[PDB]
């Protein structure tokens, strides 16, 4: 059941899981979260409202002069976006607020309002988001990557180690709030429990117990169990809880009923405990000795003198047992310590409690928050209440108390604002349960603590900082507040939050240029994570704990695709099927499984949510109807992973994809590959640069139709219908019956965007690949972009590997690639260069952008035109001029004998000096198209009138077609009248169009319909008009260009660079490689039929770099080029539609259990030719990634070619014709084009420009300046015995101005001396030092 | 930052420098013109070196 | 050499060292005990022919890896 | 520093190792003062300026004044880490067609460049005694010895060892099989021509010099029972060294120590001359072996499923041991990893013994074992690349992932390379993995 576009070739999809969740459309994080930010949104949540309730109302100093808020508005832009990328905007979108200045009158609180001043006022422009989730702020195609940063909440962290050097780690807990005052515990390794405020002193941690209305008894019945001692008649009796007593010292006789079940100095183990169980022993009679080190919890004083006898928290001694013996107490409570589980902390911390009582702890914090202060009842009161306890100083945000619930093992997942008694005590019991052996420590990687922003919600953090910014302007204009001659604008002033938003877009270390040079490499770009950044941790402060790779990342991270090098893990990108989470954290789809089904519910999970589940493993063999094919499959729980019975899980993974990104998950044959090489097999996909024919993937892995589909390149359909007229330019869909507007229905069109220059200097282009009166399907693609081909993402070609050695022309990773591959000019890649030519305005005069140069004869500028700007299309090359310029500069100053020389030839010293825009040394190019802006207070030259006329023909040309179509719709409406009440059918068609106005109509409702769309028709040629006015406007204006500039000439050059040694090049599973030797085709390698094997890589990198994957490619590639032939057999010798039918078939089929199956017995005959003639390159072949096709079927799938087996053919060598011993494998391997060009790389520099504060070489074209010849080369030459040469590498060569210019003049004169002198970077050092007062000379003998 | 670390006076090129091909030229045409004055007299090249 | 290559070298060195260590640990070599170290219980059967010499009860055992489990 | 460059670096085997590539353009920018010194000098063009205008013209007679300032004339090249001395060395220019300064291939190991796309910067001396330094002082044929021990760094990295290797091993029965031949000389008439295969045992006349007599070589001649390929290969070791240098199967180590010999016994001219013969003919016999790798290289024992079937059953024994209260949770974490890694050596050595001796041939008579010719094995045994672990890993079960932490998890990967990997697998692989790119980073 398919489409008639997805016909054109259906690719064989090995994969023997069926796909139940589809794949999210890949930019849902970049769209999904401007949206929420720009939007008129009636609820407090987030977006822009959310900035506006929260800095707004305004209130002056309680004055009666208040400034509130309406509600908003983004105003349409000026500039629509190509427009935009044209002249160089911000594609912005003005802003508007309805502020409302409100003025109470005074002698009254609320009294009656005196004035109500309605205005709007203008504040910013932000930025507005393409349909692609890039901004274009000056020009430039920018995305802001999506941040990683700790959610506010509670941590319990370790510090393991180091400390102290006992070895012993302490447990240091924090609850980080979203706006306020910190709080931290801490264990000494003296092991009592200190607290901290913000980060300042330590403290006796019980002392904030204290300060929450805590005394000694309810403090150690909180963080204590109580062991009771009885004194029945005899020598101190004790309670006997059972499980008190397991791992413990046994130093008594454990006797029960007289009867020994337990004895003295033993240890007590499990059976001596189920024994105590089993034989009822509640109430133990042992020494007093026992009794001596316990500690008490209550507290006791003579009953008859109220003296007090013990403190809480003491150790019984003898003494005390028996002082309090004689008060009449039975009962005695002590704290069940012990070194083991319940361990004395608490109670040996207030042994540290240098304070008694509530008071005095409500000083001690009053004295550590600041000091000088002296303390105070009402002070220290306001003081710790104000910490952590009013609403206005401090607040979890709800993110905040979602994960203090989630962390403490709480209920709620959503409540107060503040913290409370039970908080901070869940905190503290946390803390010491940690310590006690039960729980464990949240490890900062855990992506339960990285909550994910992203554009919207950054975004709307500047607007907040421009918004509190501004309201201290508009509190201070309120203290002098007039009450009614202010109006709500000049309280105000616009360029703060456009400068603090401009800001952020333009400068960050996130807002950064697309890597837009092949689709995949931006939709793996606005898909990215990154912990850097504004309110990250960077690389110095953190740190080698955060690069980790952790167990909640399966499903949402990509762990095999990450920038290696200097920030590895730091930037993180985002999962296939993860999202944003509602409170930010990353989540990911799970099947949901009953009792012991596996439903087909798809039901997301958080980070925190996951380990209390128990989820299955994608690669389940599942039973028909959703029962597991075994009682015990694998599964992973708390991050281990491990059999769990079949009654047991809960969920399954969506997709045996889903642990990867959209960038590891194209590389076919993934399963098989050493992570660092998927690794570097992804991050050297993301830079292939699109070729010429951009090919197809002979072998892919089903994401890559998607992610060609979802980026913006692939030109999709809106709409099904009939195509009614293609073209190189545009793309006419005549719209359905059935999807079309009720009322003026017309056709869509889609205008392509042929030959012009992305960011990396590449070509991104479109093509039409459907062709005239042909059908299409909505959701389809029109038109391929760069790099895709009919809608599979195709970066770069594929073509004939064998691995071999072949005379070292491939000795490291080098590869050797036949002439066969450079002559079609399938790696011929397209840039297209940028050069502009400014025009500017010095104190001597204005530049000239004349043809008029001096000092060059007709010679240079046959290629300009009368006015100077090159024509559009002369074929330039290195070292000729595009744009010819000359800038006055008075003052010959003429010298000796030259002009002795003027009088001897008379020639007139000119005045003016040359500085044309002349072609990068090196491109050779054809100039695309020129551009002319004009600072509109200079008189347009001849040639910008030129391109003005052309760009008006255009405009017009396209705005009437537009109007065309419209008043179609128009006539159509009106039909739409007539054929209700009294449609004459035939008597329509006849007669012009035109005249349907004064049709016939008997004066119902139906004439009033007559007239009205008549009023329509006007309305649309009125509108039209004044349109095509506006677009007229816009061409003729000038330029609002930079201060001081008269014209700017831009010239597209186009360069067409097309492979030479030293271009990179690879596969895709991580085979880097450096064509080495372009080799004529005679003499490349041959199998025995004749075909010479266009590249030949190296075998000796498969087995020590095990990316086994890439032998693996090459098979699959082989048996399907096989196919191909086979299919191309069957077609050249033409055969039928029968034979292809069957043949093809065979192929679709092909044995093991697959979920492809097509039956072309319902393709009809003439599309199956169709399917064969795009086949007959190859058929194409699918591979899951980790559900990839195991070896055997690709050993069938050779079989139903005829190539070998074994997949090796025996290969002739080309040269000397005689057959290579031990056949060689070969294949068809795609492989890309890595845009490290060599011509882009190679440099040469011998005398370039200069510094200025130091004569050293600096030189800016390519980086025009010498090698910098460091330090550890200084140790170089000093370790050979060769001083000479570094003498001159930093005397003579380098910065000696006067010993540069003497090594020219010897060097031209044939004389290879040098005359040294001294540097004048050492010269600067002198001065440097001497203008400090520190007298340094160089003595003279 | 965009670099390996530079600061923007770091690229602030120069132009009181002559390139060298100047200096050559200058000290060429110098021999030259001193050689043409040698094909001249007393009177000759001494008027034209004081002129 | 490339930058996968030494990657892969200290992998290898980062999990030799570990195993290595761990194998360190278990004795695998009799010094028959037949009582504790600390606490003087019988050692029984089935845990001296599991791990031969070891010098612990499973008690005691346990209780020292649980105060080296913070790390001393 | 004036006067230098950079560019993509490429390999270019047909150079001599005191002898670099340069590409037209680069040289022709980097010598533009001594070039136009030249032109004005040999008056092919009347002032400076002229003699600019046509070199920037590129005209006939630049390149050939070119081709004469760049004679004699070595540059530096370098590269962007100089670790040790070694790392700026002069070569002479070879002027090329294209943009990649080619390099000589045994330079990479004291460069430490590989040559997938490391670039390498040119300086270029300009004094006299400038150049003299480069030719006596940092020439590519005066460094030989690695400075940090006096054995060679011109050791033969990776292609031409596998080119040696596979020359000069020994089947059983292939052709010419123990027939007699008259030298190294007809032994290369011999294999050239298709009558004898390339390595099969026989008997030469080799003549090996030996030179007890002080500085005097004394001739010796005899029959050698040796191979074809070592007979073909003596032909390039020079008068001094013995035969037995070649006689055996020339592994890496070997080889290098076949250098070191030559360098010991005749010098550093001689050593030169054998460096880039060895380079040669490695190189030339490596093509020729055709040393492809390809998937059905990768034999799993078939033994392999009853070692992970009884690793299993044991864990399940501990597992059960565990529950029953008879040892703790450390206890058999300890002996769940140890029965683990007994099965890794176990499946790691029984891959070993099916992969290397799996060749069983039969000599006009019954069988024979020999040292296999498995393309993977031979590039893990001569010593081109990798060694038994990376076998290990492609073959047998692959190890125990470690976590970055160190306390290596005890899932093992039952799995390997040319099986495939489900999800779990790899998901543990990551960890280690990226600890190793995360930690070599850094360095
Ligand atoms: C009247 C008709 C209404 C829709 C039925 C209008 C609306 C837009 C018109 C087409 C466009 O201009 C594009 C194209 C331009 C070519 O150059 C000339 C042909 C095309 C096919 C035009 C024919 C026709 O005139 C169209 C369909
Ligand atoms: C390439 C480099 C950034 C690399 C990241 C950019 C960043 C700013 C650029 C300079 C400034 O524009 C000032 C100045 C303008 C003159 O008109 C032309 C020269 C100058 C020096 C520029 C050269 C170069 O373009 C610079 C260094
Ligand atoms: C990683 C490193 C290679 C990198 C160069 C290799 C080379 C030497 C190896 C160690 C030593 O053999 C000593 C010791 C042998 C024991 O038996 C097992 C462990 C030990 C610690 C080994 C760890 C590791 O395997 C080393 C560091
Ligand atoms: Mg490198
Ligand atoms: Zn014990």
């Amino acid at each position: 059941v398919y489409s008639y576009t997805e016909k054109k070739r259906i690719r064989k999809d090995f994969g023997k899981r069926p796909q139940v969740l589809d794949v999210p459309y890949l930019l849902s994080i970049q769209l999904d979260s401007f949206q929420k930010f720009i939007e008129q949104d009636p609820e407090g949540q987030y977006g822009l409202e959310a900035a506006f309730r929260s800095v707004f109302p305004i209130q002056s100093y309680s004055g009666n002069s208040e400034l509130q808020y309406v509600s908003y508005r983004l105003g349409e832009p000026v500039f629509d976006v190509q427009e935009c990328q044209i002249r160089g905007v911000t594609y912005s979108a003005p802003l508007r607020v309805k502020l409302r200045l409100v003025i109470y009158e005074r002698e009254a609180p609320e009294g009656t309002v005196k004035d109500i001043k309605e205005q709007e006022v203008y504040m910013g422009e932000i930025p507005l988001m393409t349909d692609n989730g890039t901004f274009v702020i000056n020009g430039t195609e920018r995305v802001i990557v999506s941040q990683l940063h700790r959610s506010p909440g509670v941590f319990f962290d370790s510090d393991k180690g180091k400390t102290h050097s006992s070895g012993k780690v302490l447990y240091n807990a924090r609850i980080i709030p979203y706006r306020g005052s910190w709080l931290d515990f801490e264990f000494d390794p003296k092991d009592n429990l200190f607290v901290r405020i913000d980060r300042r002193r330590k403290l006796p941690a019980t002392i904030i117990l204290r300060a929450l209305n805590y005394t000694t008894e309810q403090i150690l019945d909180l963080f204590f169990e109580k062991v009771i001692f009885e004194i029945r008649d005899n020598k101190l009796q004790m309670e006997l809880v059972p499980e008190r007593l397991r791992g413990e010292t046994a130093s008594f006789d454990i006797e029960a009923n007289g009867k020994v079940y337990v004895e003295k100095g033993r240890r007590i183990t499990a059976r001596h405990i189920r024994q105590l169980e089993k034989d009822d022993v509640k109430l133990i009679e042992v020494p007093v000795e026992y009794i001596a080190g316990k500690v008490v919890a209550k507290d006791y004083i003579d009953e008859s003198t109220g003296e007090l006898i013990c403190a809480a928290n003491m150790e019984l001694s003898l003494d005390l047992l028996a002082k309090l013996s004689q008060s009449g107490h039975k009962r005695i409570e002590t704290l069940f310590t012990n070194d083991l589980d319940h361990g004395p902390y608490i109670s040996e911390t207030l042994r540290v409690d240098p304070t008694n009582d509530r008071l005095s702890a409500l000083v001690e914090i009053y004295r550590m928050m600041r000091p000088g202060e002296p303390p105070t009842r009402e002070a220290a009161e306001s003081l710790f209440e104000n910490l952590f306890f009013s609403e206005d100083r401090y607040d979890l945000s709800a993110v905040g108390r979602m994960k203090f619930n989630r962390s403490l093992l709480r209920e709620e997942i959503e409540g107060s604002g503040i913290l409370s008694k039970d908080d901070i005590i869940d905190v503290m019991k946390k803390l010491i349960d940690i310590r006690n052996g039960k729980g464990e420590v949240d490890d900062i990687d855990h992506l339960g603590n990285r909550r994910i922003r992203s554009v919207g919600e950054m975004a709307e953090n500047q607007f907040r900082v421009g918004l509190v910014r501004v309201e201290r302007a508009v509190k201070e204009r309120l203290s002098l507040g007039d009450l009614d001659t202010l109006m709500p604008q000049d309280m105000i002033n616009a360029k703060p939050i456009s400068a603090a938003v401009k800001e952020f877009f333009g400068s960050s270390q996130l807002s950064q240029f697309m890597d837009q040079n092949n689709p995949l490499s931006e939709i793996t770009h606005k898909r990215r994570i990154s912990a850097l950044g504004p309110g990250g941790l960077t690389r110095e402060r953190a740190g080698f704990e955060v690069r980790d790779v952790h167990p909640t990342h399966y499903g949402r991270v990509c762990p095999i695709e990450t920038p290696e090098g200097p920030n590895i893990g730091l930037i993180n990108s985002l999962s296939v099927y993860a999202q944003t989470n509602e409170y930010g954290f990353l989540e990911t789809p799970y099947r949901k499984v009953t009792d012991g089904v596996v439903t087909d519910e798809i039901h997301y999970l958080s980070a925190i949510e996951e380990g209390n589940y128990v989820i299955a493993q994608a690669n389940s063999n599942l039973d028909e109807e959703g029962h597991f094919v075994e009682d015990l499959v694998t599964c992973r729980s708390k991050g281990e992973s491990s059999l769990f019975s079949r009654d047991q899980v809960d969920y399954m993974d969506v997709s045996t994809q889903q642990v990867v990104s959209v960038g590891a998950s194209l590389i076919p044959f993934l399963e098989h590959d050493d992570a660092n090489r998927a690794l570097m097999g992804a991050n050297m996909q993301r830079q292939a640069v699109p070729t010429l024919r951009a090919d197809k993937p002979l072998v892919g892995t089903g994401m890559e139709r998607a992610v060609a589909v979802d980026s913006g390149v692939t030109a999709v359909a809106k709409r099904g219908g009939v195509v009614q007229y293609v073209d190189a330019s545009r793309i006419v869909i005549k719209v359905n019956e059935d999807e079309m507007y009720p009322g003026e229905a017309g056709i869509d069109i889609y205008n392509l965007t042929k030959y012009t220059r992305s960011n990396q200097n590449t070509c991104i282009n479109q093509m039409p690949c459907v062709s005239l009166g042909e059908p299409v399907e909505r959701g389809d693609v029109l038109a391929d972009g760069p790099s895709t081909d009919l809608g599979e993402l195709a970066l770069g070609q594929n073509m004939r590997v064998a691995f071999m050695p072949w005379n070292g022309y491939n000795f490291e990773d080098s590869i050797l690639v036949s002439e066969r591959v450079v002559q079609e000019d399938r790696f011929t890649t397209i840039h297209i260069q940028e050069l502009a030519c400014v025009s500017r305005d010095t104190k001597l005069g204005p530049e000239e952008i004349t043809a008029d140069i001096p000092n060059v004869g007709e010679a240079a500028l046959s290629k300009l035109d009368e006015s100077g700007i090159v024509y559009i299309g002369a074929e330039v090359t290195g070292g000729d001029i595009l744009v010819g310029k000359v800038t006055p500069k008075g003052e010959t100053q003429l010298t000796p004998e030259e002009k002795l020389l003027r009088a001897i030839f008379g020639e007139k010293a000119s005045d003016v000096k040359d500085s044309s825009l002349r072609v990068p040394n090196g491109v050779s190019g054809t100039v695309i198209d020129v551009q002319v802006f004009t600072r509109d207070g200079v008189e347009k030259d001849k040639r910008a009138l030129e391109i003005e006329e052309m760009q008006l023909k255009q405009a017009k040309k396209d705005l009437s077609e537009e109007l065309q179509i419209l008043e179609a719709g128009l006539f159509s409406r009106i039909r739409a009248v007539l054929v209700a009440g009294g449609v004459e059918a035939e008597k329509l068609d006849k007669l012009p169009r035109d005249r349907w106005l004064e049709l016939g109509l008997t004066d119902e409702e139906k004439q009033n319909q007559l007239e009205q769309l008549a009023e329509q028709y006007d309305e649309l040629k009125h509108e039209f008009e004044k349109k095509l006015e506006a677009k007229r406007r816009k061409i003729t204006q000038g330029d609002d260009l930079a201060p001081g500039v008269l014209k700017i000439v831009k010239v597209y050059l186009a360069v067409k660079r097309r492979i030479q040694p030293g271009d990179k090049m690879a596969g895709r599973h991580g085979n880097k490689g450096v064509i080495s030797k372009i080799n004529p085709i005679e003499d490349m390698p041959y199998d025995e039929n004749g075909t010479p094997v266009d590249i030949v890589l190296n075998p000796l990198g498969v087995p020590s770099r095990m990316n086994i994957g890439q032998i693996l490619e090459t098979h699959l590639g082989m048996a399907a080029k096989g196919i191909g032939d086979k299919i191309n057999a069957m077609l050249k010798q033409q055969q039928e539609v029968a034979k292809l039918r069957e043949f093809i078939q065979r192929a679709y089929d092909l044995g093991a259990d697959v979920r492809q199956k097509v039956d072309l017995s319902t393709f009809s005959d003439e599309e199956v030719m169709r399917l064969a003639e795009n086949l007959r390159k190859g058929m194409p072949i699918a591979t899951p990634v980790f559900d990839g096709a195991k070896e055997a079927e690709i050993k069938e799938l050779l079989k139903l070619g005829d190539l070998p087996t074994s997949g090796q053919i025996r290969l002739y060598d080309g040269r000397t014709g005689e057959q290579f011993e031990r056949p060689v494998t070969v294949g068809y391997m795609y492989m890309l084009k890595l845009n490290h060009l060599v011509d882009d790389k190679m440099h040469a520099r011998s005398t370039g420009s200069y510094s200025l504060v130091t004569q050293q070489p600096l030189g800016g074209k390519a980086q025009f300046g010498g090698q910098r010849f460091g330090e550890m080369e200084v140790w170089a030459l000093e370790a050979y015995g060769a001083a000479y040469t570094l003498q001159e590498m930093l005397t003579v060569k380098s910065d000696d101005v006067n010993g540069r210019t003497k090594m020219y003049k010897n060097i031209v004169d044939g004389n290879h001396q040098m005359e040294p002198g001294m540097p004048e970077s050492f010269n600067v050092l002198l001065k440097e030092i001497r203008s400090l007062g520190i007298n340094i000379e160089l003595e003279d003998e | 930052g965009d670099d390996e670390d530079s600061h923007l006076g770091d690229f602030i090129e120069d132009t009181t420098l002559e390139l060298p091909l100047d200096s050559a030229t200058t000290e060429s045409l110098r021999a030259a013109t001193h050689d043409v004055l040698a094909g001249l007299t007393a009177r000759e090249a001494k008027v034209l070196r004081m002129r | 050499s490339d930058e996968a290559d030494e990657a892969y070298s200290v992998t290898e060195q980062l999990t030799m060292t570990g195993i290595n260590r761990i194998r360190q640990k278990i004795n695998a070599h009799g010094i028959p005990v037949y009582l504790c170290e600390a606490c003087g219980n019988p050692i029984p059967e089935a845990r001296r022919k599991i791990f031969p010499g070891v010098t612990l009860c499973v008690e005691c055992q346990a209780y020292q890896e649980r105060q080296r489990k913070h790390y001393a | 520093v004036d006067y230098s460059g950079r560019s993509v670096i490429t390999v270019g085997p047909y150079l001599r190792l005191h002898q670099c590539g340069l590409p037209k353009k680069m040289a022709l920018e980097l010598f533009k003062p001594f070039i136009y010194g030249k032109l004005e000098l040999r008056g092919l063009a009347t002032t400076i300026k002229a003699a600019k205008k046509m070199v920037e013209r590129e005209e006939a007679v630049v390149w050939d004044i070119l081709d004469e300032v760049i004679r004699e004339h070595p540059v530096l090249l370098n590269r962007a880490p100089t670790l040790h001395r070694l790392g700026i060395q002069a070569f002479e220019p070879v002027l090329i067609e294209g943009k990649a300064i080619q390099l000589h291939p045994l330079v990479c190991a004291a460069y430490n460049a590989d040559f997938d796309g490391d670039q390498m910067a040119v300086h270029v001396p300009l004094t006299l005694e400038a150049q003299l330094e480069a030719r006596a002082l940092m020439m590519s044929t005066n460094n030989i010895l690695s400075p940090a021990n006096g054995e060679p760094i011109i050791v033969p990295s990776q292609d031409v060892v596998l080119g040696l290797y596979y020359m000069t091993r020994d089947c059983v029965n292939a052709k010419g099989e123990g027939m007699v031949l008259t030298g190294p000389k007809e032994a290369e008439r011999l294999y050239r021509s298709g009558l004898a295969s390339l390595h099969a045992r026989v008997k030469v006349r080799i003549t090996e010099y030996e030179k007890d007599a002080n500085g005097e070589l004394v001739a010796k001649t005899s029959l050698k029972d040796t191979t074809v390929g070592r007979a073909i290969l003596w032909m390039i070791v020079p008068k001094g060294l013995p035969y037995s240098i070649v006689n055996q199967a020339l592994g890496k180590k070997a080889i290098s120590k076949m250098l070191n010999t030559c360098y010991r016994i005749l010098g550093l001219k001689p050593t030169v001359i054998f460096a880039d013969q060895i380079m040669y003919t490695g190189f030339a016999y490596a093509a020729r072996s055709g040393a492809s790798v390809g998937i059905d290289d990768m034999v799993i024992p078939e033994k392999k499923h009853e070692i992970i079937s009884e690793a299993e059953a044991e864990v399940a024994e501990i597992q059960e041991q565990f529950q029953s209260g008879l040892v703790t949770a450390g206890e058999r974490y300890n002996k769940v990893i140890d029965i683990w890694a007994a099965a890794n050596d176990r499946v790691s050595k029984a891959m070993m013994d099916n992969l290397q001796t799996e060749t069983v041939i039969n000599r006009d008579g019954q069988e024979e074992k020999q040292v296999s010719f498995n393309s993977i094995y031979m590039m893990a045994d001569s010593g081109a690349r990798g060694s038994a672990a990376q076998i290990r890993q492609l073959a047998g079960m692959r190890g125990l992932m470690a976590k970055p932490d160190g306390s290596i998890i005890e899932t093992p990967i039952t799995a390997n390379f040319r099986e495939g990997l489900n999800v779990l697998q790899y998901f543990i692989s990551t960890h280690g993995a990226r600890k190793g790119l995360a930690d070599t980073a850094l360095k």
